[PDB]
């Protein structure tokens, strides 16, 4: 009815693929990817409200597969949806063409999903963020991040999120004056990033890290103890 | 928009489009088709842009078609407009359709469907911009049963320069179609530059004698 | 239901009666315009071989309940190898939904052993059987005339039926001969729709019986 | 007499706050609008009668029929125009020859009444099945709902509270069927207040002994000789 | 001076509009004046109105009035009705009720020109010079 | 701006406006143009005000302005008004309303150089017919030129410009129109009776003599020009006006027959035009043809072109058509028998003023035509003849036209066509006796004393018909308050005899609803 | 329909594109901006092949568009399977505006936020196509699309000329973009694809560049 289901507004918009990116922001949680030279990092922050619950089953980093990560950002049923929607995607890639998907080609078809949910008015746009990291074979370190609207691009860092439009500031005005880069760096701008829109000082058990290298291309989640390796690091400069 | 006449005769059956451009970068190698053939003995013209024109005219094309794959013989002109204005009641495609044809049966024909999905036959008539100001011009002027081809190009020309609002008819403006017999073969001829020059001009002097 | 029964009797009027060896059926064929063709309008359309209809309404509708009939009494022949009976295909067009069509139907014609019929279809699928009736414009006060002038001498020779349906159409039909449409069956024959020249002729004999 | 209506009326598939769905119940509180239709069981067999109104003198009374025969052994009356039975009619025809078919035996007039009320799940047709079958003599009524109920007097259609007031009157269990026809007669007489003649009321009986059988305008014209 | 000018018998009804819709506007607050003052006359009104609403000549298209017109004349008079002349409800009476048949299309003229014209607020002193008289 | 009020800018705008139709950098091709100079030319048709060519403020207002100017509450000290400038004024304000008329006739005739310039498309010169359209006067009659230019394209090979000039002829014999001159009768001076005062309303005395009786038509040349006709269908009814005007006899009228040397040199352009067969051939050529089928109407737009046209010439055009019209009559087409109805409209509302031997030469003309048209009346047709006949008898003296009461009412339930012709004979008729109210009492009477005995011997589509012309014939009999019972039909003393033919139905024991002795007819009344 | 007028609404919401059919080729450049410098430009494509003759850009709806891209490459290879011929530019618009004008006939869905410009060159002859929301396809020498096209649209027929050639149409093409650009466009924020009888190309941004360097 105009603005109920997902049709034209009189100036051209479709007013529930607005709101799914109000629904992103809804869950409380920014997340942050940073690419580097040789490496490609995904932060997103932690925060476990409810203290007797198991704290390692919460998590927004997901493995797609062995060599492409992944942090949700959004309503965490629908991220969960869309996560095995991905692992579908990529394993029947492998299957039918013979080797490893992609991170622009599994993005661009997640997003090739979501503009169904964006046409259809039978059912509403999954409100939530992906963004994939993962090595190229022959580019380097991809971040790709697709909308609850259908759109991907490929990102030299972005941001997703309640705070991604500071996420972004912050990242656009040191993207345009380092080349950031190393290891540790891009963990430690995908952390200051977080942490200077947060502005709360980071513990180990409340963010997670999760890592793409070009020397080892595995998708690696951080382990706590490597976590205070880089905010130790961080913490004292 | 668009029009176009359709004038029968004894000996043939015309239609008489407009090819009016509505921007000066058009091109016009596209929009400068305005009959369409439809077999080897029917050809028809839209009310309507070229896109939905040839949804029609694919159509009419493929009934036609699959008709001679049954019986090896042209399909009778009533019958596929008879056919379509049967796939047209089904949908109650916002066009009308001005038919030219001949056949075996009935001689040279003159069909006009409406969106409704109604035909009717006529001696002659038009559809689209200016229709009801040139069938009140063609109702007087129009011979019935006495016209031939010069005739009825004479009656196409005196009808489009007084319905046609392109303010000066030139032969760039108008699609003639001709549909005659000729020693046992339909020809659909789509009647050429200098020949249209010439029947301008040729209206152009009889009322320029009459103003005398 | 209400819709498609005020577009019959906007429609043209429609008398059928059945004699004894004769069924008669005729329409107020109706002055469609100038420079239309008269053919292709046709409001009486034979269905089997033995079975005729005239319909009052609207001619989009009708001809696809006319299509649907005559493809059924193929059928029937098909499946059964015996020729439809009029009851047959009449509780089939009262059976045919679209909405309803919009049509009501005088099916008149002769079943296998040669006996008269006449039955009519309304849009609620009601069919009844008559021994003469009208539908369409004005057809109430014809159907007054019919309960006046049916009588069992009126019908008795195969003229004075033709000339009881003329009468009958004559009513509300003001033109006075050439403006109506007859067609009669004769069973085992065919429809031998009337010529113009047959129906003066009729309507003569019937205008000397005035003054006396 | 003015108007009544909530927000709970006319709501295709949506109950009531009392568990109530209108728009069923006043589409069945809308096929009383047919003509009235008496059947009547007795122990000699049962018989159902039907006004006719037949619209002009040029039409044949025998081509709207308003009693069919279902079986040999079944008739049924409906209320309202044939074209809404006809369904309801058809399916019942079949009902008992495919019971005919599988079973060799005659179909009685409960499951040809069960079997066309499966078909009715409105449809908006009461029907009046009389028949004879093992049970002896039977009348059935199904309303529009789909509900069918074995009675032994039952008017359907325009007037049928009426004529079932007076139903309940004159009926008793050791009542012939001429008595029967008799006291349908009187009673579409009532409710109709017309002349009684074989041209506006159809009557058949279906009897232990004989088949379904409407009776032909002679022998309908002697049941109206002493009314 | 606005009244004697907007009813001139030839006046020109485009720039009548202007005089009429300052004379609405001069005669709107009907507290200001007090029939001591102002006794505009009414036959000037009607020879205006039958000019301009029954009109013999433009439905044969030779005058061509403006659209709000009728609107904008039927206010005119209702504004100069409290200040006709006592004497103008009997001659009103003696014009309109000739046109009093109930058969044909001017008895809607009459009670046009009474819902507009025939005087409503006099005072009590001469009511039986206004509506006790019809 | 185009469109503003003084001539000034409309003499420049209109032209210009019309001439840029042959500009060459003008392109009707694009589907914009076309748009404006339809917006242009709808937006001036509907928004032009007729414009000035007088201006001349009386010595009323000039009085009270004076007292306007020398009010001393508040004012700023101006000098008396010298009449050296109250002479200025009138000089500027003479030659001011001059050149609005100089303006005016020369915007027609630039209008008329610009609308046939040798080469220009069909839209400007629809444009620029209609712009000339606009200015048919009423102060003036319409310039010479522009007179021939809408009588010569009566017969213009574009149905919009025919119409557009049937309308603008219309508009032309208005102008043209010679005036009739009245007198005033004293109403109890014919009557002779007291005309008695508390005003009572209805059929009178003094109202009985403007009456329609059988036996006072006049029938002479010398009863008729000794008598009153009172034209209009409501004088009297009521109550008299003060001064009651007569239309005074054919001495004092204005002389008709003229013979074209006495015309007013712009009736000779109508005459040469309307007096000839080829331009009337083609004008009922054109006037006959179908329109828009099954929409056409009666039109009253071409039947104030013929009522005006039997106006002011009415006499040598007739010979011109009496052919054209004979023959337009024997057509059972459905236009052929639109276009004599309107002439036949026009030709009967036209001899209104005319002399009894030129009505009576009229009407030796109009009962066969009309006998033959209402025989040939058709379902297409017959609510044509049904607005023919309401049109050529409303405000019209009963009396006068008594020759269509005759032909119209001798039967219209007669026969011949079956039903359906008797009853639409009987409903033009019905729009007949409809139009002449209260003001024909017989013929009325002589109307349900025809047709109480047909009630029961017709069919469905003719008591319709009945019923509506029953309800047409005790319209009269009113309860309005104090209003003389009527010499109309009386509806109660109908309905008593029909209470007596119905009697056999109410009785006792019910039987009712047969339909198929004194009960069955009694069926077929109630229909 | 409703929703066709306001899906054309979107797409003269979106960024311009522009395409001019010369005598020898047919250029389309777009406006491609990028919102900050986090994106990858290199990532993503507006000007996009169809086949190795037939390349579109668009305006309104990107997510709309890849679906049209993707459904107008499955068309014309499965002409290409039938008759193993390069599908005809003409065709395939035909094509590709029956599966456009599909999504504005059926209920529960809405119509495409997108308008197509559809480039070609076969049988030695140039196309420019524009294919509308509705499912409408208009034949053209030069059009505008996304925001200002109507400016642009008439800067066009004021410098379009027919003979013309494809060095000079991709110079003039550049320059409607930048009649309505709003700050500075370089070879990394816009895109050219032309086709010519090599076929369908998109530019390189090096390519670009240089024309970039000659205005
Ligand atoms: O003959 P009618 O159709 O009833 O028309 C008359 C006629 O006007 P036309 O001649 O223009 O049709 C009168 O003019 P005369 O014949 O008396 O010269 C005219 O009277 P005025 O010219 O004095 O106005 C009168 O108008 P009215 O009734 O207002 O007096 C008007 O009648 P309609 O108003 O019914 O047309």
């Amino acid at each position: 009815f105009d603005r109920h289901i997902t049709i034209f507004s009189p100036e051209g918009r479709l007013y529930q693929v607005e709101y799914a990116f109000k629904a992103i922001n809804q869950g409380g949680l920014t997340s942050v990817a940073v690419r580097g030279k040789d490496c490609a990092v995904i932060v997103t922050q932690k925060k476990v409200p409810d203290k007797l619950l198991d704290s390692s089953t919460v998590t927004h980093l997901f493995k797609i597969t062995e060599n492409i990560g992944c942090v949700m950002t959004g309503m965490t049923a629908d991220s969960r949806s869309q996560v095995q929607r991905a692992r579908y995607e990529a394993a029947n890639w492998k299957y039918k063409y013979g080797y490893e998907i992609p991170v622009d080609m599994l993005c661009k078809r997640i997003a090739d999903i979501s503009q169904v949910y964006t046409q259809n008015a039978e059912m509403r746009p999954l409100g939530c963020c992906m963004i994939l990291i993962g090595i190229d074979e022959e580019q380097g370190p991809q971040v790709y991040k697709c909308d609850p609207a259908g759109y991907y691009c490929g990102f030299k860092a972005t941001a997703a999120g309640v705070k991604q439009t500071e996420s972004t500031s912050f990242l656009e005005k040191k993207v345009k004056k380092k080349f950031d880069w190393t290891f540790e760096q891009t963990v430690e701008t995908a952390i200051t990033c977080l942490s200077t829109v947060l502005s709360i000082d980071f513990k180990p058990s409340e963010i997670e890290v999760g890592v793409v290298t070009v020397e080892n291309p595995k998708f690696r989640i951080l382990t706590e103890a490597e976590i205070d390796a880089h905010l130790v690091a961080l913490a004292e400069r | 928009a668009g029009t176009c006449l359709g004038i029968l005769a004894n000996d043939g059956v015309l239609l008489a489009a407009e090819r009016r451009n509505i921007h000066k970068l058009l091109d016009e190698v596209f929009f400068s088709e305005k009959i369409y053939k439809l077999n080897e003995d029917m050809a028809c013209s839209v009310a309507g842009i070229t896109s939905d024109a040839n949804v029609l005219t694919n159509e009419l094309r493929l009934i036609a078609q699959r008709y001679l794959l049954q019986y090896q013989e042209p399909i009778p002109c009533e019958q596929l407009v008879t056919a379509l204005c049967d796939i047209k009641q089904a949908y109650t495609f916002g066009v009308s359709l001005l038919y030219i044809g001949w056949d075996k049966h009935y001689g040279f024909q003159l069909y006009q469907s409406d969106p409704s999905g109604n035909y009717g036959g006529w001696k002659a008539t038009c559809i689209g911009n200016n229709s009801a100001a040139a069938v009140s011009m063609l109702k007087q002027d129009y011979k019935e049963g006495e016209m031939t081809l010069k005739s009825a190009l004479a009656l196409a020309i005196k009808v489009l320069n007084k319905t046609m609002d392109v303010s000066k008819l030139s032969a760039e403006k108008v699609e003639i179609a001709t549909l005659t017999r000729e020693n046992g073969k339909t020809v659909i001829r789509v009647l050429k530059q200098k020949e249209v020059e010439q029947l301008i001009k040729k209206h152009e002097e009889e009322e320029a004698k009459a103003e005398r | 239901v209400e819709y498609a029964q005020e577009a019959v009797k906007k429609g043209s009027t429609a008398v059928g009666v059945r004699g004894r060896d004769i069924v008669v059926l005729g329409v107020e064929k109706k002055s469609v315009a100038k420079l239309q063709d008269e053919r292709t309008v046709r409001k009486i359309c034979a269905l089997d071989d033995n079975v005729c209809m005239a319909f009052a309404g609207l001619t989009a509708d009708a001809r696809i309940v006319i299509n649907r009939a005559r493809v059924e009494c193929q059928s029937h022949r098909l499946t059964v190898e015996d020729p439809v009976t009029v009851e047959y295909i009449t509780r089939y067009i009262a059976s045919l939904k679209q909405r309803p069509f919009g049509i009501s139907a005088l099916i008149v014609g002769f079943d296998f052993d040669g006996t008269p019929r006449l039955y009519q279809t309304d849009p609620s699928g009601t069919y009844h059987a008559w021994k003469a009736n009208a539908i369409g414009r004005g057809a109430k006060s014809v159907r007054e005339f019919l309960e006046k002038n049916y009588t069992d001498e009126a019908i008795e020779t195969d003229d004075l039926t033709i000339k009881l349906v003329i009468k009958a159409l004559l009513e509300v039909v003001q033109s006075g001969g050439k403006n109506i449409e007859l067609a009669v069956m004769r069973r085992d024959q065919s429809l031998k729709i009337l010529n113009p020249e047959e129906i003066e002729k009729y309507v003569a004999e019937i205008e000397k019986e005035k003054e006396e | 007499m003015f108007l009544t209506r909530s927000e709970y009326d006319r709501g295709v598939n949506t109950f009531s706050p009392e568990g109530r769905l209108f728009q069923v119940e006043y589409a069945i509180e809308a096929i009383k609008l047919g003509s009235t239709a008496i059947g009547i069981q007795t122990s000699e067999g049962v018989c159902l009668a039907v006004e006719k109104r037949i619209t002009s003198p040029l039409m044949e009374p025998s081509s709207i029929e308003k009693i069919v025969e279902i079986d040999a052994h079944i008739g049924c009356a409906m209320s309202g125009l044939i074209a809404d039975a006809k369904t309801l009619i058809d399916k019942a025809r079949v009902e008992t020859q495919n019971h005919w078919f599988t079973y060799n035996e005659t179909m009685t007039v409960e499951s040809v009444t069960q079997a066309v009320s499966n078909l009715a799940l409105p449809f908006g047709v009461a029907l009046l099945f009389g028949g004879v079958d093992e049970k002896g003599p039977q009348l059935f009524h199904m309303d529009p709902s789909g509900t069918f109920v074995q009675c032994d007097a039952r008017a359907i259609g325009s007037a049928s509270e009426g004529a079932q007031s007076s139903l309940q009157e004159v009926y008793h269990k050791s009542m012939t069927l001429k008595e029967a026809i008799k006291s349908s007669l009187i009673i579409l007489k009532q409710v109709m207040e017309e002349k009684l003649n074989a041209t506006n009321i159809e009557l058949a009986t279906v009897q232990p002994g004989q088949n379904f059988h409407m009776f032909t305008k002679e022998e309908l014209e002697e049941v109206i000789k002493d009314i | 001076l606005l009244y004697e000018l907007v009813s001139i018998p030839k006046l020109e009804i485009s720039m009548m509009q202007g005089f009429a819709r300052l004379l609405i506007n001069l005669l709107k607050k009907k507290e200001l004046l007090s029939r001591a003052d102002l006794e505009l006359p009414w036959r000037p009104l009607y020879d205006m109105v039958e000019r301009i609403l029954y009109s013999k000549t433009e439905h044969l298209g030779l005058n061509w009035f403006p659209n709000s017109v009728e609107n904008i004349l039927k206010t005119l008079v209702k504004s100069c009705r409290p200040y006709f002349p006592a004497d103008a409800t009997a001659e009103m009476l003696e014009e309109w009720r000739p046109l009093m048949c109930p058969f044909d299309v001017t008895m809607q003229k009459a009670i046009t020109y009474f819902e507009i014209f025939l005087p409503t607020s006099l005072p009590p002193e001469l009511h039986h010079k206004g509506f006790k008289l019809w | 701006l185009a469109n503003l009020h003084d001539w000034d800018c409309i003499v420049q705008t209109w032209p210009a406006i019309v001439s840029s139709g042959l500009s060459q950098a003008m392109s009707l091709e694009k589907p914009s143009i076309v748009r404006l100079f339809d917006d242009l030319a709808e937006k001036i048709h509907r928004q032009y005000e007729t414009i000035g060519l007088d201006f001349t403020i009386p010595k009323s207002c000039v009085e009270i302005a004076e007292l306007l100017q020398q009010s001393k509450n508040p004012s700023i000290n101006q000098i008396l008004l010298s009449p050296e400038k109250i002479k200025e004024g009138i000089k500027r304000q003479q030659e001011k309303n001059a050149d609005a008329l100089r303006n005016y006739e020369n915007l027609v005739d630039t209008l008329l150089d610009g609308v046939e310039q040798r080469n220009l498309p069909w839209k400007f010169e629809h444009i620029g017919i209609g712009l000339l359209s606009l200015l048919l006067r009423d102060d003036r009659v319409l310039p010479l030129r522009a007179i021939r230019f809408f009588v010569e394209n009566l017969n213009h090979d574009a149905i919009v410009v025919r119409k557009m000039a049937i309308s603008a002829v219309a508009g032309i014999l208005k102008q043209l129109k010679r005036t009739h001159k009245k007198l005033t009768i004293n109403p109890c001076e014919i009557s002779g009776c007291p005309k008695p005062t508390q005003i009572i309303a209805g059929d009178r005395p003094d109202n009985h003599w403007l009456h329609y009786d059988s036996k006072t038509i006049p029938r002479t040349k010398k009863e008729w020009e000794s008598s009153c006709f009172v034209e209009k269908t409501h004088w009297g009814y009521y109550t008299w006006p003060k001064n009651m005007v007569v239309y005074a006899g054919v001495e004092e009228q204005p002389k008709l027959g003229r013979s074209r040397e006495d015309m007013t040199e712009a009736e000779q352009i109508i005459f040469d035009h309307f007096s000839d067969p080829k331009f009337v051939e083609q004008l009922i050529t054109f006037l006959s043809l179908e329109d828009r089928k099954g929409k056409d109407k009666f039109n009253p737009r071409r039947f104030c072109l013929f009522k005006g046209i039997f106006r002011n010439f009415d006499d040598a055009f007739l010979p011109v058509l009496k052919p054209h019209l004979e023959h337009l009559v024997a057509d059972s087409h459905e236009s052929t028998q639109r276009c004599v109805a309107e002439i036949i409209a026009g030709l009967i509302r036209g001899s209104k003023h005319w002399t009894f031997e030129k009505v009576e030469k009229l009407w030796e003309l109009l009962c066969p035509l009309l006998r033959t048209a209402l025989s040939n009346i058709t379902v297409e047709t017959y609510n044509d003849w049904g607005a023919c006949i309401a049109t050529s008898c409303e405000s019209r003296d009963p009396r006068k036209l008594h020759w269509l009461f005759e032909l119209l009412l001798e039967s219209p339930l007669s026969g011949e066509g079956g039903s359906f012709v008797d009853a639409c004979r009987l409903y033009v008729l019905q729009g007949g006796l409809a139009q002449q109210e209260w003001r024909v009492p017989e013929l009325l009477h002589r109307l349900l004393k025809y047709l109480e005995p047909k009630l029961t011997q017709v069919y469905k589509n003719v008591r319709e018909r009945i019923g509506s012309v029953l309800t047409y014939i005790f319209m009269i009999d009113v309860s309005l308050p104090n209003t003389t019972p009527t010499i109309s039909p009386h509806v109660p003393e109908f309905t008593a005899r029909i209470l007596e033919k119905l009697k056999p139905l109410m009785d006792v024991d019910e039987e009712i609803q047969n339909h198929v002795d004194e009960r069955t007819q009694g069926i077929k009344l109630l229909k | 329909l409703v929703q066709i007028e306001y899906a054309l609404a979107a797409v003269a919401g979106g960024a311009p594109s522009v395409g001019i059919k010369a005598a020898n080729g047919v250029v389309l450049a777009t406006e491609k901006k990028q919102k900050s410098i986090l994106y990858d430009e290199r990532s993503v494509h507006k000007v996009e092949p169809i086949t190795k003759h037939i390349g579109l850009v668009y305006s309104g709806m990107g997510p709309d568009y890849r679906v049209l891209v993707h459904r107008a490459r499955k068309l014309a290879q499965q002409y290409y399977l039938v008759y193993q011929e390069p599908i005809p530019t003409a065709q395939l618009v035909q094509r590709v505006a029956s599966v456009m004008q599909e999504y504005t006939q059926s209920g529960g869905v809405r119509p495409f936020g997108v308008s197509l410009l559809i480039c070609g060159w076969n049988e030695g002859r140039p196309y420019l196509f524009q294919s509308d929301p509705s499912g409408a396809y208009f034949a053209w020498k030069a059009t505008a699309m996304g925001k200002n096209y109507v400016n642009g649209k008439t800067f066009l027929e004021k410098r379009y000329n027919e003979d013309l050639e494809l060095e000079d149409a991709i110079h003039t093409a550049i320059l409607t973009l930048k009649e309505s650009f709003e700050g500075q466009m370089t070879e990394d924020n816009i895109e050219v694809g032309i086709c010519n009888e090599a076929g369908f190309r998109r530019l390189t941004p090096t390519e670009v560049k240089d024309y970039l360097a000659a205005i």
